[PDB]
Protein backbone atom coordinates (compact mmCIF):
# COMPACT_ATOMS: atom_id res chain seq x y z
CA UNK A 1 0.00 0.00 0.00
CA UNK A 2 2.36 2.80 1.04
CA UNK A 3 5.15 3.26 -1.03
CA UNK A 4 8.54 4.97 0.61
CA UNK A 5 9.87 8.09 -1.52
CA UNK A 6 13.00 8.09 -3.93
CA UNK A 7 15.32 11.11 -3.44
CA UNK A 8 17.76 12.70 -5.49
CA UNK A 9 20.03 15.82 -5.32
CA UNK A 10 21.47 17.66 -8.78
CA UNK A 11 21.77 21.00 -9.89
CA UNK A 12 20.23 22.13 -13.32
CA UNK A 13 23.31 22.73 -15.34
CA UNK A 14 26.65 20.98 -14.40
CA UNK A 15 27.84 22.44 -11.02
CA UNK A 16 30.61 24.91 -11.90
CA UNK A 17 32.20 26.82 -8.88
CA UNK A 18 31.13 30.31 -9.09
CA UNK A 19 28.22 30.23 -11.58
CA UNK A 20 25.04 30.92 -10.55
CA UNK A 21 22.88 28.08 -10.94
CA UNK A 22 19.72 25.43 -9.54
CA UNK A 23 19.18 23.08 -6.73
CA UNK A 24 16.95 20.39 -7.25
CA UNK A 25 15.81 18.06 -5.18
CA UNK A 26 13.23 15.19 -7.09
CA UNK A 27 11.40 13.38 -4.65
CA UNK A 28 9.30 10.24 -6.38
CA UNK A 29 7.87 7.07 -5.67
CA UNK A 30 5.84 7.73 -3.05
CA UNK A 31 2.79 6.81 -1.33
CA UNK A 32 0.51 8.27 0.57
CA UNK A 33 1.05 12.21 -0.69
CA UNK A 34 1.66 13.80 2.36
CA UNK A 35 4.81 14.80 2.61
CA UNK A 36 7.92 17.11 4.00
CA UNK A 37 10.97 18.53 2.23
CA UNK A 38 13.56 21.20 3.06
CA UNK A 39 17.04 22.08 1.43
CA UNK A 40 19.68 22.07 3.59
CA UNK A 41 23.15 24.19 2.87
CA UNK A 42 25.69 23.04 5.53
CA UNK A 43 23.29 21.71 7.42
CA UNK A 44 20.91 24.33 7.56
CA UNK A 45 17.53 25.07 6.08
CA UNK A 46 17.34 27.05 2.82
CA UNK A 47 14.09 29.63 3.15
CA UNK A 48 13.85 31.10 -0.56
CA UNK A 49 12.88 26.96 -1.89
CA UNK A 50 10.36 26.90 -4.12
CA UNK A 51 8.53 23.18 -5.62
CA UNK A 52 6.03 21.53 -8.15
CA UNK A 53 2.41 21.00 -7.44
CA UNK A 54 1.59 17.27 -6.18
CA UNK A 55 1.25 15.39 -9.25
CA UNK A 56 2.00 11.60 -10.19
CA UNK A 57 3.26 8.75 -12.24
CA UNK A 58 1.75 6.26 -14.20
CA UNK A 59 2.35 4.04 -11.33
CA UNK A 60 0.18 5.94 -9.52
CA UNK A 61 3.03 7.04 -7.17
CA UNK A 62 3.75 10.97 -5.99
CA UNK A 63 6.26 13.28 -6.78
CA UNK A 64 7.36 16.54 -6.11
CA UNK A 65 10.48 18.82 -7.59
CA UNK A 66 12.01 21.18 -4.61
CA UNK A 67 14.03 23.84 -6.11
CA UNK A 68 16.57 26.80 -5.10
CA UNK A 69 18.94 28.90 -6.79
CA UNK A 70 22.58 29.04 -5.60
CA UNK A 71 26.17 29.70 -6.77
CA UNK A 72 28.00 26.28 -5.89
CA UNK A 73 31.21 26.72 -4.23
CA UNK A 74 34.22 24.56 -3.10
CA UNK A 75 33.40 24.35 0.61
CA UNK A 76 29.49 24.50 0.52
CA UNK A 77 27.78 21.61 1.55
CA UNK A 78 24.28 20.86 0.20
CA UNK A 79 21.82 18.14 1.01
CA UNK A 80 17.68 17.04 1.18
CA UNK A 81 15.59 15.92 4.28
CA UNK A 82 12.45 14.30 3.19
CA UNK A 83 10.00 13.29 5.80
CA UNK A 84 6.93 11.05 4.62
CA UNK A 85 5.13 8.49 6.56
CA UNK A 86 7.38 5.32 5.28
CA UNK A 87 10.17 6.99 6.95
CA UNK A 88 10.90 6.23 10.75
CA UNK A 89 12.94 9.28 10.85
CA UNK A 90 13.56 12.15 8.11
CA UNK A 91 16.38 11.07 5.36
CA UNK A 92 19.02 13.19 4.50
CA UNK A 93 20.57 13.23 0.86
CA UNK A 94 24.32 14.95 0.14
CA UNK A 95 24.29 16.33 -2.71
CA UNK A 96 27.28 15.07 -4.83
CA UNK A 97 28.23 16.97 -7.49
CA UNK A 98 29.24 13.76 -9.38
CA UNK A 99 25.42 12.13 -9.00
CA UNK B 1 5.00 11.84 -35.08
CA UNK B 2 2.51 10.34 -32.46
CA UNK B 3 1.12 11.91 -29.16
CA UNK B 4 -0.95 11.93 -26.21
CA UNK B 5 -3.05 14.16 -23.80
CA UNK B 6 -3.51 12.85 -20.37
CA UNK B 7 -5.24 14.01 -17.08
CA UNK B 8 -3.72 12.97 -13.95
CA UNK B 9 -6.66 12.92 -10.84
CA UNK B 10 -6.79 12.79 -6.97
CA UNK B 11 -8.89 13.33 -4.59
CA UNK B 12 -7.55 12.60 -1.10
CA UNK B 13 -9.90 12.89 1.80
CA UNK B 14 -8.41 14.71 5.36
CA UNK B 15 -11.17 14.25 7.86
CA UNK B 16 -10.98 16.36 10.94
CA UNK B 17 -8.64 18.50 9.16
CA UNK B 18 -10.69 20.16 6.26
CA UNK B 19 -12.50 19.19 3.12
CA UNK B 20 -10.78 16.94 0.50
CA UNK B 21 -7.98 17.17 -1.52
CA UNK B 22 -8.99 17.57 -5.18
CA UNK B 23 -6.28 17.77 -8.29
CA UNK B 24 -6.44 17.45 -11.88
CA UNK B 25 -3.22 17.49 -14.19
CA UNK B 26 -3.67 18.03 -17.55
CA UNK B 27 -0.77 16.91 -20.42
CA UNK B 28 0.67 17.01 -24.15
CA UNK B 29 3.28 14.76 -24.37
CA UNK B 30 5.61 15.31 -21.40
CA UNK B 31 4.57 19.19 -21.32
CA UNK B 32 1.44 20.22 -18.33
CA UNK B 33 -0.78 22.48 -19.92
CA UNK B 34 -3.47 22.82 -17.28
CA UNK B 35 -3.79 22.68 -13.66
CA UNK B 36 -7.05 22.55 -11.57
CA UNK B 37 -6.39 22.45 -7.77
CA UNK B 38 -8.81 22.85 -4.58
CA UNK B 39 -6.05 24.06 -2.48
CA UNK B 40 -5.06 27.07 -4.83
CA UNK B 41 1.28 26.67 -21.10
CA UNK B 42 1.24 29.68 -23.08
CA UNK B 43 -0.65 27.98 -26.12
CA UNK B 44 -3.64 27.34 -23.63
CA UNK B 45 -4.28 31.17 -22.37
CA UNK B 46 -5.46 31.95 -25.61
CA UNK B 47 -8.62 29.90 -25.02
CA UNK B 48 -11.63 32.08 -24.63
CA UNK B 49 -14.05 32.65 -21.57
CA UNK B 50 -16.02 29.91 -21.85
CA UNK B 51 -13.25 27.01 -22.41
CA UNK B 52 -12.21 28.51 -18.49
CA UNK B 53 -15.33 28.76 -17.53
CA UNK B 54 -16.89 25.25 -18.35
CA UNK B 55 -13.84 23.05 -17.95
CA UNK B 56 -13.55 25.14 -13.92
CA UNK B 57 -17.33 23.75 -13.52
CA UNK B 58 -16.45 20.12 -14.86
CA UNK B 59 -13.54 19.94 -12.31
CA UNK B 60 -16.04 21.32 -9.79
CA UNK B 61 -18.59 18.78 -10.84
CA UNK B 62 -16.00 15.64 -10.40
CA UNK B 63 -15.20 16.68 -7.20
CA UNK B 64 -18.30 15.63 -6.25
CA UNK B 65 -18.66 12.45 -8.05
CA UNK B 66 -15.27 11.71 -6.15
CA UNK B 67 -16.70 12.67 -2.98
CA UNK B 68 -19.29 10.15 -3.89
CA UNK B 69 -17.30 7.73 -5.40
CA UNK B 70 -14.67 7.85 -1.90
CA UNK B 71 -17.50 7.37 0.33
CA UNK B 72 -18.81 4.17 -1.42
CA UNK B 73 -15.54 2.96 -1.39
CA UNK B 74 -15.36 2.96 2.30
CA UNK B 75 -18.29 1.19 2.67
CA UNK B 76 -17.16 -1.46 -0.01
CA UNK B 77 -14.13 -2.36 2.13
CA UNK B 78 -15.39 -1.30 5.13
CA UNK B 79 -13.65 1.02 6.10
CA UNK B 80 -14.40 4.13 8.74
CA UNK B 81 -14.79 7.76 8.28
CA UNK B 82 -11.44 8.13 10.49
CA UNK B 83 -8.53 7.37 8.13
CA UNK B 84 -7.20 9.31 5.03
CA UNK B 85 -7.79 7.72 1.53
CA UNK B 86 -6.76 8.63 -1.64
CA UNK B 87 -8.82 7.74 -4.86
CA UNK B 88 -6.70 8.50 -8.56
CA UNK B 89 -7.49 8.61 -12.80
CA UNK B 90 -5.76 8.68 -15.34
CA UNK B 91 -7.04 9.28 -18.52
CA UNK B 92 -6.66 10.48 -21.99
CA UNK B 93 -5.91 9.37 -25.91
CA UNK B 94 -3.40 8.69 -28.31
CA UNK B 95 -2.91 9.40 -31.91
CA UNK B 96 -0.45 8.59 -34.59
CA UNK B 97 1.23 10.89 -37.08
CA UNK B 98 -2.18 11.36 -38.71
CA UNK B 99 -4.20 12.70 -35.86
CA UNK B 100 -6.51 9.82 -35.83
CA UNK B 101 -6.56 8.07 -32.39
CA UNK B 102 -4.70 4.93 -31.58
CA UNK B 103 -5.87 3.86 -28.02
CA UNK B 104 -7.59 5.16 -25.27
CA UNK B 105 -7.73 5.30 -21.67
CA UNK B 106 -9.13 5.56 -18.28
CA UNK B 107 -8.25 3.51 -15.37
CA UNK B 108 -8.54 4.38 -11.70
CA UNK B 109 -6.53 3.59 -8.52
CA UNK B 110 -7.78 3.75 -4.32
CA UNK B 111 -5.17 4.30 -2.18
CA UNK B 112 -2.76 3.57 -4.49
CA UNK B 113 -4.03 0.27 -6.00
CA UNK B 114 -5.41 0.03 -9.55
CA UNK B 115 -9.12 -0.64 -9.00
CA UNK B 116 -10.76 -0.60 -12.43
CA UNK B 117 -9.71 0.20 -15.66
CA UNK B 118 -11.62 0.64 -19.34
CA UNK B 119 -10.56 -1.71 -21.47
CA UNK B 120 -8.95 -1.10 -24.88
CA UNK B 121 -11.94 -1.68 -26.83
CA UNK B 122 -13.44 1.35 -24.52
CA UNK B 123 -16.51 -1.33 -24.28
CA UNK B 124 -15.62 -3.12 -21.18
CA UNK B 125 -13.79 -2.76 -17.64
CA UNK B 126 -11.53 -4.61 -15.96
CA UNK B 127 -12.00 -4.73 -11.80
CA UNK B 128 -9.30 -5.23 -9.51
CA UNK B 129 -11.09 -7.37 -7.05
CA UNK B 130 -15.03 -7.78 -5.26
CA UNK B 131 -15.23 -4.10 -4.56
CA UNK B 132 -14.49 -2.95 -8.00
CA UNK B 133 -16.82 -5.59 -9.42
CA UNK B 134 -19.41 -4.06 -7.96
CA UNK B 135 -18.26 -0.55 -9.10
CA UNK B 136 -17.82 -2.41 -12.62
CA UNK B 137 -21.73 -3.66 -12.17
CA UNK B 138 -23.19 -0.28 -11.72
CA UNK B 139 -21.26 1.45 -14.54
CA UNK B 140 -22.19 -1.78 -17.06
CA UNK B 141 -26.33 -0.87 -15.88
CA UNK B 142 -24.97 2.75 -16.41
CA UNK B 143 -23.41 2.46 -19.93
CA UNK B 144 -20.46 4.58 -18.56
CA UNK B 145 -17.72 3.00 -20.94
CA UNK B 146 -20.30 4.67 -23.58
CA UNK B 147 -20.22 8.00 -22.17
CA UNK B 148 -16.15 7.55 -21.51
CA UNK B 149 -16.15 5.96 -25.11
CA UNK B 150 -17.39 9.23 -26.86
CA UNK B 151 -15.46 11.49 -24.91
CA UNK B 152 -11.86 9.58 -25.69
CA UNK B 153 -13.03 9.05 -29.68
CA UNK B 154 -14.62 12.91 -29.78
CA UNK B 155 -13.64 15.60 -27.78
CA UNK B 156 -9.90 14.10 -26.39
CA UNK B 157 -8.84 13.51 -30.21
CA UNK B 158 -10.48 16.68 -31.41
CA UNK B 159 -8.81 19.23 -28.48
CA UNK B 160 -5.29 17.02 -28.45
CA UNK B 161 -5.37 18.20 -32.01
CA UNK B 162 -6.15 22.06 -31.35
CA UNK B 163 -3.42 21.96 -28.88
CA UNK B 164 -0.92 20.49 -30.78
CA UNK B 165 -1.89 23.46 -33.07
CA UNK B 166 -2.32 25.70 -31.27
CA UNK B 167 1.47 25.02 -29.47
CA UNK B 168 2.77 23.68 -32.18
CA UNK B 169 6.29 25.79 -32.23
CA UNK B 170 7.16 23.88 -28.71
CA UNK B 171 5.15 20.45 -28.86
CA UNK B 172 6.32 18.65 -32.22
CA UNK B 173 9.90 19.60 -31.71
CA UNK B 174 12.20 18.17 -29.56
CA UNK B 175 15.52 19.21 -27.35
CA UNK B 176 18.48 16.87 -28.22
CA UNK B 177 20.53 15.50 -25.01
CA UNK B 178 23.80 17.49 -24.14
CA UNK B 179 26.11 14.74 -23.11
CA UNK B 180 29.00 14.15 -21.24
CA UNK B 181 30.74 11.42 -19.57
CA UNK B 182 32.15 11.55 -16.15
CA UNK B 183 35.22 9.60 -14.44
CA UNK B 184 36.11 8.96 -10.98
CA UNK B 185 38.14 6.07 -9.75
CA UNK B 186 36.67 3.44 -7.18
CA UNK B 187 40.39 2.26 -6.67
CA UNK B 188 43.37 1.26 -8.34
CA UNK B 189 41.95 -1.40 -10.78
CA UNK B 190 37.79 -0.50 -11.04
CA UNK B 191 36.98 2.85 -11.86
CA UNK B 192 33.59 4.18 -12.94
CA UNK B 193 32.27 5.76 -16.15
CA UNK B 194 28.91 7.97 -16.15
CA UNK B 195 27.22 8.77 -18.91
CA UNK B 196 25.01 11.65 -19.02
CA UNK B 197 22.18 13.33 -20.66
CA UNK B 198 20.63 16.90 -20.25
CA UNK B 199 18.42 19.38 -20.93
CA UNK B 200 16.45 16.84 -23.21
CA UNK B 201 12.72 17.05 -23.88
CA UNK B 202 10.76 14.53 -24.42
CA UNK B 203 11.80 12.76 -21.48
CA UNK B 204 11.81 9.35 -23.43
CA UNK B 205 15.68 8.60 -24.28
CA UNK B 206 17.77 5.55 -24.35
CA UNK B 207 21.61 5.40 -22.52
CA UNK B 208 23.26 2.33 -22.17
CA UNK B 209 27.06 1.11 -22.05
CA UNK B 210 28.54 -1.79 -24.42
CA UNK B 211 31.94 -2.75 -23.97
CA UNK B 212 33.21 -4.78 -27.22
CA UNK B 213 29.98 -3.41 -29.11
CA UNK B 214 27.90 -5.62 -26.05
CA UNK B 215 25.46 -3.97 -24.23
CA UNK B 216 26.88 -4.36 -20.51
CA UNK B 217 22.73 -4.02 -19.69
CA UNK B 218 23.75 -6.27 -16.29
CA UNK B 219 26.75 -3.82 -14.91
CA UNK B 220 24.71 -0.37 -16.23
CA UNK B 221 23.21 1.62 -12.85
CA UNK B 222 21.04 3.97 -14.20
CA UNK B 223 18.63 6.44 -12.60
CA UNK B 224 15.10 7.45 -12.78
CA UNK B 225 14.56 10.49 -15.56
CA UNK B 226 14.59 13.71 -13.37
CA UNK B 227 12.87 17.32 -14.30
CA UNK B 228 15.74 19.83 -14.45
CA UNK B 229 13.18 22.50 -13.68
CA UNK B 230 13.42 23.46 -17.04
CA UNK B 231 11.04 21.77 -18.49
CA UNK B 232 13.87 19.82 -19.98
CA UNK B 233 14.99 16.61 -18.30
CA UNK B 234 17.96 14.58 -16.96
CA UNK B 235 19.34 11.11 -16.87
CA UNK B 236 22.93 8.82 -16.68
CA UNK B 237 23.67 5.55 -16.85
CA UNK B 238 27.08 4.05 -14.91
CA UNK B 239 29.24 1.24 -15.54
CA UNK B 240 32.50 0.35 -13.85
CA UNK B 241 35.64 -0.11 -15.73
CA UNK B 242 39.35 -1.12 -15.02
CA UNK B 243 41.95 1.39 -15.09
CA UNK B 244 43.24 2.07 -18.69
CA UNK B 245 40.23 -0.50 -20.61
CA UNK B 246 38.31 2.58 -21.10
CA UNK B 247 38.21 3.01 -24.21
CA UNK B 248 36.62 -0.16 -24.50
CA UNK B 249 33.57 1.11 -23.53
CA UNK B 250 31.13 3.44 -25.43
CA UNK B 251 27.92 5.00 -24.32
CA UNK B 252 24.72 4.78 -26.98
CA UNK B 253 22.38 7.69 -26.75
CA UNK B 254 18.99 7.59 -28.23
CA UNK B 255 16.95 10.42 -28.65
CA UNK B 256 14.34 11.71 -30.40
CA UNK B 257 16.11 15.36 -30.95
CA UNK B 258 19.08 13.82 -32.11
CA UNK B 259 20.13 13.57 -35.93
CA UNK B 260 21.63 10.16 -35.35
CA UNK B 261 22.24 8.50 -32.00
CA UNK B 262 25.48 9.26 -30.60
CA UNK B 263 28.39 6.83 -29.25
CA UNK B 264 30.30 8.53 -26.95
CA UNK B 265 33.56 7.70 -24.67
CA UNK B 266 34.96 9.42 -21.77
CA UNK B 267 37.39 12.16 -21.35
CA UNK B 268 40.05 14.52 -19.86
CA UNK B 269 41.53 17.73 -21.25
CA UNK C 1 -10.55 19.54 -22.03
CA UNK C 2 -11.65 17.95 -19.21
CA UNK C 3 -13.63 14.51 -18.90
CA UNK C 4 -16.74 15.11 -16.92
CA UNK C 5 -17.36 11.95 -14.65
CA UNK C 6 -20.87 11.81 -13.31
CA UNK C 7 -20.78 8.14 -11.89
CA UNK C 8 -19.09 7.67 -8.65
CA UNK C 9 -16.99 4.24 -8.05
Amino acid sequence: IQRTPKIQVYSRHPAENGKSNFLNCYVSGFHPSDIEVDLLKNGERIEKVEHSDLSFSKDWSFYLLYYTEFTPTEKDEYACRVNHVTLSQPKIVKWDRDM
Amino acid sequence: GSHSMRYFDTAMSRPGRGEPRFISVGYVDDTQFVRFDSDAAPWIEQEGPEYWDRNTQIFKTNTQTDRESLRNLRGYYNQSEAGSHTLQSMYGCDVGPDGRLLRGHNQYAYDGKDYIALNEDLRSWTAADTAAQITQRKWEAARVAEQDRAYLEGTCVEWLRRYLENGKDTLERADPPKTHVTHHPISDHEATLRCWALGFYPAEITLTWQRDGEDQTQDTELVETRPAGDRTFQKWAAVVVPSGEEQRYTCHVQHEGLPKPLTLRWEPS
Amino acid sequence: FLRGRAYGL
